[PDB]
């Protein structure tokens, strides 16, 4: 029997800061125990700075993208130019994955930018489209393995103030981009050690009000 | 239907300088239902520590098996079996039912009395060995629990930060599994002295 | 929905300093028969891109008419059809990506694996693999089937990263898919010993070369065991 | 979990902020009640996907309501939209179990139960979810119709907690809404965290416990 | 079947458990006590597969009776509720499983402490304040976890059970006919005849 | 996994990556999958782990107190019969793939042994999900009359083919090299060419930092005197 | 591919030298022809383990034959092969052919197909391969041939078998049983291909 | 499906149907009304898939009452069976049928005469003294075939009706929270407010 | 069992006979060469119904053709069979051998299998038989041979697909195709059982 879903492996990490966000993505490619690709970008800047990736399978990814690019492109034709807002891009790909409720799009999505106060955002979804700000999202291989972490070292879960015995949780702050790069890169080396799908390459896409910068790590290609 | 995540639940061990940690959540549910947040995992024998994941009927069977057989090594022998006998002794028995298996994610941990080595290891359910240096993992949270460990973890840690992390690791692990938390109890092991400490975590 | 019936085996391709390089075995198989022992699953699109072909060859004999039909049809009132508006690489290969994506969302895919080699008109190499999923890869080398075990690890020893290209001759990558081609009929149930090799060199364009054969094989230690 | 109950003062909403996928735990921060217009709410269980969108399109329909016929939509009509939308679905696998909350002049505070089956109740209490039994046992055992709205408000909250605490599907957090003639309002994000060990506290129950 | 709860109070141990035994679209009868006495202060009850229930209940009941002569004394309930749970670990990977779950709720005459053990089919045993089988355990659970106290009387053990057993009548589909309710105290096991 | 074997002049080499993985997961990084029969006899396992490391140990054990009845150092072609018979009798329920390399009074010997009970006999062979990488390799590389340097290196690139290509496949070469006349030599963690980066960030955290609920001393001795 | 000849001076066996897991070549220069006595060999089809179990267990009892009772007949051998896959014909797949030289009936060729029949012949091809050469070999063989003839007439009978099917290759190893004793013969790609 | 019952006796028809909508484990309601008013002299009673029931009834209601306006004239209750059988013998061959079954009860004002017609979700229409839909039949129809007469008032009619709910709640599995009772006679539908 | 050969003159198709119903043959003597224009054939293999609709389609559109465009290439009908195999090949089991003789291109043998393929060759072997006589005819085809050898060649080749196949038999039915037009031969059981 045909069967129209793979799995191209791979694990993305998207991170709101006070007036950045990053959404990172290793660059492996895979199909069962062969590597397809080690480097196979799947972090796309969508233009109107945000940045998506659909991690899973790679052949609904691409589409995925590809369609909400084209929404964008549409929007500035259709409303004159006008900048379509992370709030709005999100709304859009809750229609774009829903429209296949009955033979979804096997992805996870997350999308990055800044809102309409300049603030970092972060939005991630489900196969069929159900969606929900954050200030943090791992998805697809190694989801299971770096969201504790990030609910520990982004959102200090589990942690209180020394001699506080419990009294006082540690008070939740924003992260500077250095800092935000740091646990991005930790987690994909931690990642890439435990997970025999992600490895090759991490790239990471950096918007604030000025655009979209790209930075590119090697990760371990065992 | 999964024997292995009916009850849920977990166990981790972490090396440090001159010690171990073994820390377990406190579930016994039944799928979704809650049943006790008392049932701890963590048994020991003498010196050495087991901590025991999976379907609960079967962790409660081979603390009373191992009890039997350590008690008898004990009046044979004429000393406490050590860490790295008894993990041989786990994999032996575990591996006598090969084709009916106990559906379990055993961790052993413990000091070498004579040594001063720190060790862990932990088993699949047929009695694979795996020896890691770093640390062990198991049960509904494996996947998370390998996560926070490996970004967590460094090398030669003092008991008191040790503490720290395999709490830190456990606790962040649970709170991403719907069938593990209710509770957990951390052991700090040194060569002669073992502090027992409860946690405070959410009760989701 | 279908299953297979006529089957080519691996097809296998890698960037070189100047273009690229892609070669496939003439085997029609039926099942375990080797039926048909002169088939051409290298399929030349204009000067400048081969496509290779694996799996279901009617699936490929199709593909192969679109391809023609393609090139008929850009001609069409189309004075710069041989100059600047040509068929690229990058345009058949998009070409094929999108049918095989929406063949298979249908449920009704082209039971094919699919390697297009070219070089564009800026002269930088294209290598790009789509199969009957719509998923789609680059790569400094490439190979479809059993030669995705096989090949890659081989080729990836002599372009193991970008880098790696440039310092590639064109004799380096041939001898390397030669080899590759020799390993995978030692040890592909499916494979034969006649196959094609085409290079797309930026400067010395297609080069096609039909008839090749498998040589230098040892069997001496065979009567030892 | 979330529940809905009628009573001398109004209407108490409450649900918890748990997404599942299977035993992993994809968030502890979820909105499970879309405000549909100042005296409208809906509350949401089932598939994710399902809730949201059939949920935020009948915002759409209920807006659509008020510019053709110059007048807010009663809530006997907000729910029938719902339960005849999945109603046409039936059979194709929607995942949607709903109480539509409001006031209306012509029908005081309403309570409707739809479900994805296209069942459609009018009642004075419901629970719905994994966890609707757990509310049901607290909320069934201390339910009078004349609470202060103080003490709704905590009924509804403890009886989230409750499921919160013994369903392995419910957590996070409890969200509470006080609909009355003047709409709803918003009574606060009370993380279990921290509520568990208050509640323990304060009314010396969850003896099962570890103190 | 079904309904069998259990609540441990300060100085007791009660047991309410539904009279209904239901064979296809009849209740065949309406005052069945899905319970056995295994000893003077330890009584089991039970609920699960028709005819492996009993089997099993007076299996252990025989065992224990046995015990009871042989040594002129009475097991703990500690001891009662270990062998229980062995016996069904074993009967977990037999050629056909006994499909019964049970609570133990037994007087320790030297600790003077009432004891709560819940047993599932698998072998599975722990020590409860309150424990219940089935889907009871989904209302009783949660209602309990409000309003119980560790310091309650028999008495109040009693109307914290009728709240329970109303929770029960009101939100559950099936009739379970009402429940038999006995108390485990320091004076043995005595039946509730007005519930 | 992925094993080699690859006879040379005057004995024969095995080596293996030393990943080991449940599901898509990584248990143990540095896993040793190099077992030991008897002192000459050395084998490497895929498949079922626990099944390998049982059947390595159980042939082991008897081929011991055999040499011991006998008086002889133990034979290849004894542990290969063992294994085949006690694979064969379990019909491939026992999941354990093994290659077989030892050096006896008969000479330098390398055989492979599949779960149903099928032995292989060849100058180099492979095994596991990286195997296909590895005979790549070995096919393009291999001549007659290898040296001890040359068999060592076309094991290692044999096994390095597997780590980067196979993703069930990683981390370090371990080799054993068993030559006629000699000691095996059995050099674990032979190559290292996947050592993790520092980390950008110390995760030691301060203490203090986790809510306790209770504390207690437990009493690991035994029972005191007086 | 597996085929045996019986010529003038004595019987020739025949088989190509590959291993297969699904579509994977295992090995490519495996040995088919296995001895069970001096000159008498068997050739083995279908499963790797099922087919080398059997052939160890025929050696061992025509080993212990011989100790007790001299040289067996081809015949013999042959039976020992009947019984053992006729009694585990529901857990065996392996077709044999047995051929044997003695000095009374000369040479002789047995095949024993899945069932565990016994097929005494002038000659008998079996294995995947040989689907595609029931036609050639009917046209080409002749009784009271030469060595050099039915090695020429295995040589191209084989080397088509080779070239049709998938699940055959490597060098075609043959095995010469006459008075004089045994003779092992091999051809490469190279000299049988171009034929 | 729950509890639906119907009883024409002299000058009236009666029809009792149980309050209880269970989902799952929960009873979610004990208050509901399984019956709709489609004319003045026609009530028509539901039991079957969720969704279904209502939405197949209302669709009902609503054509009758148009052909009310249209003709201004009420449909004998011969006439509403005719109609509401065929729709279902639609339904029946439809992609995805209704799911229900219904008793319409009707006082004919032209004949003078009380009548009760059971459908079930293949269109087959009876009329009968007395019928049900589901489990309930198996205990109400031999109950009634001993006591019923043909010439009963309306107050024997209930009593003989608490009969059948009585027998229903002693030996039926399921907790039905009792019936909602209405009488169609010569002045319409009306419901007795205690039962 | 049919196949066509190219040689100097012309070209020749041959055929069995044998229709069968599992292992019933419900007609012995059936012709399988049939034409498709003056000097073009085609020889059927697969499902009866599917090989007689399709045949049927394609010489429709090549009396079409001949009406437009004239006289079709052999090519062209090989292409609507092509066509109408591939397009629908999840409904169809049919393997088809083309045969023609153009004055331009001479003798050309065109072959599609189950995928819809097509495949020009010197000559061509299809159906179930052909599987046994692969070696056969590899071995014994050589390029411009003339009729009579040609001939001799089929009857050979077809003769042992006959023998060794089950699902072949009857006579041998050949169509020879040259400039002086269309020779029809047979050869019963008698001429070609003792070749
Ligand atoms: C009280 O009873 C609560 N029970 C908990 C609960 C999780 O069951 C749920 O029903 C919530 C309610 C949703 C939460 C999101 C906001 C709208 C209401 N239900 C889920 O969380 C829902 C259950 C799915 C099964 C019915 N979860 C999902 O659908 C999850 C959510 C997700 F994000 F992870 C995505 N998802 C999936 O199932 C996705 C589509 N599938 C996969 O990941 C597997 N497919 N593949 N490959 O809340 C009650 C209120
Ligand atoms: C001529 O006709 C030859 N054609 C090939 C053949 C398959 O018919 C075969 O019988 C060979 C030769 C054997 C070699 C050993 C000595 C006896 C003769 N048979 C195989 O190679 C055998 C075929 C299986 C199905 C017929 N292959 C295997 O047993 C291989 C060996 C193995 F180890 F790898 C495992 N295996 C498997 O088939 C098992 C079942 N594995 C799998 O199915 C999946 N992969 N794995 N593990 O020679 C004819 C004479
Ligand atoms: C040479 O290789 C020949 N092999 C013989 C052959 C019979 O298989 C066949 O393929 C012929 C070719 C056709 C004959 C019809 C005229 C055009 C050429 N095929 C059949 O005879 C065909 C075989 C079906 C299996 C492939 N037979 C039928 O379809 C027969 C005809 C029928 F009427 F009787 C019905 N039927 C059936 O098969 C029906 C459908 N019954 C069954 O399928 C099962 N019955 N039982 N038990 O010629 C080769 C060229
Ligand atoms: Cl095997
Ligand atoms: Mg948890
Ligand atoms: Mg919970
Ligand atoms: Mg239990
Ligand atoms: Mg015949």
């Amino acid at each position: 029997q045909f069967n129209p879903y793979g799995d191209n492996g791979g694990t993305i990490l998207g991170i709101a800061g006070e007036d950045f966000a990053v959404l990172a993505g290793d660059t492996r490619n895979i199909t069962d125990y062969s590597i397809n690709s080690r480097y196979e970008p799947k972090v796309f800047d969508c233009g109107d700075n945000i940045v998506m990736s659909a991690n899973g399978f790679a052949a609904d990814g691409d589409a995925l993208v590809k369609r909400f690019k084209n929404s964008v492109k549409w929007y500035h034709f259709d409303h004159n130019d006008k900048k379509l807002s992370i709030n709005s891009a999100a709304r859009n790909i809750q229609h774009l994955l829903y429209g296949k409720r009955f033979f979804p799009y096997y992805v996870h999505t997350i999308i990055a930018g800044l809102d309409e106060d300049g603030k970092g955002a972060v939005y991630s979804f489900d196969p069929v489209g159900s969606y929900e700000r954050e200030q943090c999202r791992a998805g697809g291989a190694a989801a299971s393995l770096i969201m504790p972490f990030l609910d520990n070292q982004v959102n200090f879960k589990n942690q209180y103030e020394p001699g506080t015995n419990g009294k006082v949780k540690k008070p939740l702050k924003y992260l500077s981009v250095e800092e935000v790069i740091k646990l991005v890169r930790d987690s994909f080396t931690s990642a890439t050690e435990r997970h025999i799908q992600v490895g090759d390459g991490l790239e990471i896409l950096i918007v604030t009000k000025d655009g979209v910068r790209k930075e590119f790590y090697e990760l371990k290609r065992d | 239907s999964d024997p292995s995540s009916i009850n849920g639940g977990i166990v981790v061990a972490m090396t440090g300088k001159d010690c171990v940690a073994i820390a377990c959540d406190l579930r016994l549910g039944s799928q979704s239902l809650g049943v006790s947040n008392k049932f701890e995992k963590i048994f020991h024998y003498g010196h050495v520590f087991l901590g025991i994941t999976g379907l609960a009927t079967d962790v409660t069977t081979l603390n009373e098996m191992f009890r039997y057989k350590t008690n008898l090594y004990k009046l044979k022998e004429e000393r406490a079996i050590e860490p790295e006998t008894f993990t041989q002794l786990v994999s032996s028995s575990l591996y006598e039912r090969r084709f009916g298996p106990y559906f379990v994610g055993p961790v052993v941990a413990g000091i070498n009395s004579k040594s001063g080595k720190p060790f862990i290891a932990g088993f699949d359910l047929i009695g694979c060995i795996d020896e890691a240096k770093d640390f062990i993992v198991s049960g509904t949270a494996s996947d998370q629990l390998f996560g926070m460990c490996e970004s967590l973890y460094e090398p030669n840690l003092e008991p008191e930060d040790l503490f720290e992390t395999i709490s830190q690791a456990l606790l962040n692990a649970a709170d991403r599994d719907a069938l593990s938390g209710w509770g957990a109890v951390v052991y700090i092991i040194k060569k002669d002295e073992v502090v027992k400490r409860y946690l405070k975590m959410r009760q989701d | 929905t279908q299953q297979p019936i006529v089957t080519g085996t691996s097809v296998i391709s890698m960037k070189y300093d100047n273009g690229v390089i892609i070669a496939a075995d003439n085997l029609g198989s039926y099942g375990s028969l080797l039926r048909f022992n002169g088939v051409e699953r290298l399929i030349p699109v204009g000067d400048n891109t081969v496509v290779g072909i694996s799996g279901d060859i009617s699936d490929m004999q199709h593909i192969e008419r679109l391809l023609k039909d393609l090139v008929t049809e850009n001609a069409y009132d189309n004075p710069l059809a041989d100059a600047e508006e040509a068929l690229e690489p990058s345009y058949i290969f998009e070409y094929l990506a999108t049918v095989m994506y929406q063949r298979r969302s249908k449920m009704n895919p082209l039971w094919n694996a699919i390697i297009v080699a070219g070089v564009q008109s800026n002269g930088d190499q294209f290598l790009r693999y789509v199969n009957l999923l719509g998923v789609t890869y680059s790569s400094p080398t490439l190979a479809t089937g059993f030669g995705a075990h096989m090949a890659n690890p081989l080729l990836r020893k002599v372009v193991d990263r970008e880098s790696d290209i440039p310092k590639t001759t064109v004799q380096v990558a041939e001898e390397a898919i030669v080899n590759a081609m020799r390993v995978l009929y030692y040890r592909d149930a499916r494979s034969s010993r006649n196959f094609s090799l085409a290079i797309i060199d930026k400067n010395t364009g297609l080069t096609f070369k039909k008839n090749l054969q498998v040589e230098n094989m040892k069997w001496d230690f065979a009567k030892d065991i | 979990t979330t529940l809905a109950f009628r009573f001398q003062g109004g209407i108490i909403v409450a649900v918890d902020s748990r997404a599942t996928a299977g035993n992993w735990v994809a968030s502890q921060t979820v909105k499970k009640v879309i405000e549909i217009n100042p005296f409208l709410l809906g509350t949401m269980a089932g598939g994710a996907a399902d809730c949201q969108f059939w949920e935020t399109w009948l915002g759409s329909q209920c807006r659509l309501h008020e510019l053709r016929e110059k007048e807010r939509i009663s809530v006997a009509a907000a729910s029938k939209i719902l339960s005849n939308l999945v109603y046409q679905y039936k059979g194709a696998g929607l995942s949607m179990g709903t109480m539509i909350c409001g006031y209306t002049r012509k029908e005081g505070p309403t309570i409707y139960y739809v479900d994805s089956d296209g069942t459609r109740l009018k009642g004075d209490i419901f629970c719905v979810g994994s966890g609707q039994t757990f509310a049901y046992g607290v909320l069934d055992s201390n339910y009078k119709w004349d609470l202060s709205v103080e003490d709704a408000l905590y009924l509804g909250k403890r009886s989230i907690l409750a499921a919160a605490h013994r369903d392995a599907y419910s957590g996070g957090s409890v969200n509470l809404y006080h609909v009355t003639e003047d709409g709803w309002i918003y009574h606060g994000n009370h993380d279990v965290g921290e509520l568990f060990w208050k509640v323990k506290e304060e009314e010396g129950s969850f003896n099962n416990v570890i103190g | 079947m079904d309904i069998i709860l259990g609540i441990r109070v300060q100085d007791s141990v009660i047991l309410a458990s539904s009279k209904a035994v239901t064979r296809g679209i009849s209740v065949l009868k309406d005052s069945d006590d899905k319970t056995r006495q295994l000893s003077p202060h330890t009584l089991m009850s039970f609920a699960g597969e028709a005819g492996d229930t009993v089997q099993f209940a007076e299996y252990i009941q025989a065992n224990i009776q046995l015990y009871s002569i042989r040594e002129d004394y009475e097991l703990s309930p500690q001891a009662v509720s270990s062998f229980v749970r062995q016996e069904l670990a074993k009967s977990i990977r037999s050629r056909r499983p006994y499909q019964v779950n049970v609570l133990i709720g037994g007087y320790d005459k030297k600790k003077n402490k009432p004891e709560l053990y819940q047993i599932d089919y698998l072998g599975t045993k722990v020590e409860l304040p309150y424990g219940a089988h089935g889907y009871s355990g989904f209302y009783t659970f949660s209602l309990l976890d409000h309003h119980y106290r560790p310091d309650m009387t028999t008495e109040e053990g009693l109307d914290l059970l009728k709240l329970c057993v109303q929770e029960l009548e009101k939100r559950m589909p099936m009739d379970f006919k009402g429940v038999i309710v006995k108390i485990v105290d320091k004076d043995g096991i005595r039946q509730v005849d007005d519930f | 996994t992925t094993i080699v074997g690859v006879k040379f002049n005057n004995g024969v080499v095995i080596a293996a990556d030393t990943r080991s993985t449940q599901g898509p997961i990584v248990a143990d990084k540095n896993c040793a999958k190099l077992h030991r029969i008897s002192p000459k006899i050395w084998c490497a396992g895929a498949g079922t782990a626990a099944d390998t490391e049982a059947v390595t140990q159980l042939i082991g054990s008897n081929i011991e107190l055999h040499s011991l009845y006998t008086s002889r150092e133990p034979r290849v072609v004894s542990a290969l019969q063992m294994l085949k018979q006690h694979l064969f009798k379990y019909q491939g329920h026992i999941g354990a793939y093994l290659i077989v390399a030892g050096v006896d009074p008969t000479g330098s010997h390398l055989f492979s042994i599949h779960a149903h009970g099928s032995t292989d006999v060849g100058y180099y062979l492979s095994l596991g999900s990286g195997s296909l990488a590895a005979m790549a390799v070995l096919e393009s590389h291999w001549k007659q009359d290898l040296t001890k340097e040359e068999a060592i290196k076309l094991a290692s690139d044999a096994i390095q083919a597997g780590i980067w290509n196979d993703l069930g496949s990683g981390s370090n070469v371990d080799v054993c090299v068993m030559e006629i006349g000699k000691d095996a030599e059995y050099l674990r963690n032979y190559l290292t060419p996947n050592v993790r980066e520092e980390k950008q960030k110390s995760y030691k955290f301060p203490r203090g930092t986790t809510a306790v609920l209770k504390e207690s001393i437990v009493n690991i001795c035994d029972i005191q005197e007086e | 591919t597996i085929m045996a000849v019986e010529f003038d001076g004595g019987v020739v066996m025949g088989s190509d030298s590959r291993v297969s897991a699904g579509e994977a070549v295992v090995n490519r220069v495996f040995d088919k022809l296995s001895p069970l006595h001096e000159r008498i060999y068997c050739a083995l089809s279908g499963s790797a383990a099922d087919t080398q179990a059997i052939a160890d267990i025929v050696q061992y009892h025509l080993e212990l034959y011989t100790s007790q009772y001299g040289t067996p007949s081809t015949e013999t051998a042959a039976s020992v092969f009947k019984e053992l896959c006729y009694e585990n014909k529901d857990n065996l797949t392996a077709g044999i052919i047995v051929a044997g030289y003695d000095d009374k009936n000369k040479g002789e060729v047995y095949t024993i197909p899945l069932g565990g029949s016994v097929h005494k012949l002038p000659y008998a091809i079996a294995g995947s391969g040989s689907t595609f050469i029931y036609g050639y070999c009917d046209k080409n063989f002749r009784e009271n041939m030469s060595k050099e003839e039915t090695v020429d007439f295995i040589k191209h009978s084989l080397s088509q078998a080779i070239k049709w099917d998938g699940s055959s290759g490597g060098v075609i190893r043959m095995v010469v049983l006459t008075a004089a004793g045994v003779e092992r013969l091999i051809f490469y790609p190279d000299e049988y291909e171009q034929l």
